[PDB]
């Protein structure tokens, strides 16, 4: 669903994010890399360690795709279109996927944002996180 | 578990700081804002209708505490986690029937609370560590259900 | 999603099963009470036993919100408004009580119809089963 | 496991019935054209890009019935479902790294088979038995993740 006050909370936590938004991204990226290590399959390409470029850059890349997602909330399906195709056609990812980068996304969020996080910006987002998630495989759908 | 000496040494030293009146409430607060359905199991607590009145609910808080009474419990008795919470899963499994992903959402509801809490010292590795912990937690609660 | 095949599939294993399509949900129900003992806690005022009433008569229930979810397939959201209501606000059923249900419902069809029970129809009707899903638990989203 | 006597005997007379050559194959496919993600994993196999090129496929039958393989290994030997699959935990889990809910989903695949195979043969009760053995099995496995 999201609500008019999930679409404020999350046009808002985004808000406040700015220009880290990307700096966030490779630092989710690394936490789920670290916490769930089954993720790192997807990756062999990747130098999946700390300072690793290639991470950073792919944080740059998840967390553009989540401003994409903020900014047409209200019509996801068309824009994360390719994504879709890209995730779930061509990469095969396994939905339990989605389930545990989200989480390192909020982790993240949290992590950075204390005043801004509020239980019901945590809920906003969540709900949002799950949304793009859906999207992102639902060509499985 | 496991947890290696160094993941040890990580889950212990953050736990050490961890406001543990107010830090439990917090993550039971979370879940059931986050996850609604869950308030199905503290109707018997009051309003929790908007979550203003969730996270100023003082049995919600007082909850919370056992809650983390038991993580504590279990963090640093990580060689049975089974049989620390026997007692407890049989409480949550065939006594209150409380379907054992709730455990998980908890679980990373509390990584959640920990990474507000102490934000940059709340690194990826150490985070790690307690994603195992977490786990190994709601392993060990749902182990009834078998 | 819900592709046209999918839809196909989904308008004709139903099709298919026809009047006796309160009996199955009535099957389904009583399998998952079974299987899946945990969700026995919504219905503490129903006769969860075999031959009950109750169950006879719920079964009728779930099995037509699901005949009207295949007939307007293609608008779920607005058709299955009122359930999505009762079950997500009213009842606040855990949505993964939406996939042990889902998974009996198809033992129930498989069981009843093998020689339609195709691995293709099977895929369109767990899509199918999901989107049901999702749609009754999108106010928690 | 438990098992009672009576499910037990509702289990073990089914498997007796079961086509465990052409049964595992079934499985394996279904879960595979149902659950699309999975063939990620079988690549090495040839086409699956239609669901009847999953269904004649040589291979997925070939794999299927070493899967039906090791659930008679553990369908009778519910007393360690832990020691019996700890090697084949060691391969899916930090050799092949599936996660183990695709281990419940096969279970569930495992469990429409059936049903489609006996029909009325496969009553609430029986599915009931089974479901905990899927169960079991799915969570035998997928214990060298922790
Ligand atoms: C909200 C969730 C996520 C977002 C928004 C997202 C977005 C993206 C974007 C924007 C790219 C590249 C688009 C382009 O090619 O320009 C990408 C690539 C990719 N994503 Fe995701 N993604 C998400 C989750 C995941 C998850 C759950 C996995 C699996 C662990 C995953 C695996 C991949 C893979 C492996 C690639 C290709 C990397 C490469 O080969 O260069 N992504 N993602
Ligand atoms: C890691 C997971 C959890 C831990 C450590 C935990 C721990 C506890 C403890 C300490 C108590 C009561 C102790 C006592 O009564 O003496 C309890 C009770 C209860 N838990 Fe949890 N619990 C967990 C997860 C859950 C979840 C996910 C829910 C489901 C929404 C839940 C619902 C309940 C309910 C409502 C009770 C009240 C018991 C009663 O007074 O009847 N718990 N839990
Ligand atoms: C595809 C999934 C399902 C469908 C289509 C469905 C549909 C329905 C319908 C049509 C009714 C009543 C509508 C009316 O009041 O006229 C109902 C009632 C109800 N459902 Fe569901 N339902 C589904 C899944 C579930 C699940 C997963 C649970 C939880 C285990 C659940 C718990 C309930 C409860 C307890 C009621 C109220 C029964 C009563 O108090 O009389 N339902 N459902
Ligand atoms: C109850 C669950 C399962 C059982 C009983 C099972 C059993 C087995 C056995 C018998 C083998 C190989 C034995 C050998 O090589 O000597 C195997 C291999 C494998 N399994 Fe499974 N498995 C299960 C679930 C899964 C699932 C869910 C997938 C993930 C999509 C999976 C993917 C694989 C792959 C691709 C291999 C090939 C191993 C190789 O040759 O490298 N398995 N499984």
């Amino acid at each position: 669903v999201l609500s008019p006050a999930d679409k404020t909370n999350v046009k808002a936590a985004w808000g406040k994010v700015g220009a880290h938004a990307g700096e966030y991204g490779a630092e989710a990226l690394e936490r789920m890399f670290l916490s769930f290590p089954t993720t790192k399959t997807y990756f062999p390409h990747f130098d999946l360690s700390h300072g690793s470029a290639q991470v950073k850059g792919h944080g740059k890349k998840v967390a553009d795709a989540l401003t994409n997602a903020v900014a047409h909330v209200d019509d996801m399906p068309n824009a994360l279109s390719a994504l879709s195709d890209l995730h779930a056609h061509k990469l095969r990812v396994d939905p339990v996927n989605f389930k545990l980068l989200s989480h390192c996304l909020l982790v993240t969020l949290a992590a950075h944002l204390p005043a801004e996080f509020t239980p019901a910006v945590h809920a906003s987002l969540d709900k949002f996180l799950a949304s793009v998630s859906t999207v992102l495989t639902s060509k499985y759908r | 578990v496991h947890l290696t000496p160094e993941e040890k040494s990580a889950v212990t030293a953050l736990w050490g700081k961890v406001n543990v009146d107010e830090v439990g409430g917090e993550a039971l607060g979370r879940l059931l804002v986050v996850y609604p359905w869950t308030q199905r199991f503290f109707e018997s607590f009051g309003d929790l209708s908007t979550p203003d009145a969730v996270m100023g609910n003082p049995k919600v808080k007082a909850h919370g505490k056992k809650v983390l009474g038991a993580f504590s419990d279990g963090l640093a008795h990580l060689d049975n986690l089974k049989g620390t919470f026997a007692t407890l899963s049989e409480l949550h499994c065939d006594k209150l029937h409380v379907d054992p992903e709730n455990f998980r959402l908890l679980g990373n509801v509390l990584v959640c609370v920990l990474a507000h809490h102490f934000g940059k010292e709340f690194t990826p590795p150490v985070q790690a560590a307690y994603q195992k912990v977490v786990a190994g937690v709601a392993n060990a609660l749902a182990h009834k259900y078998h």
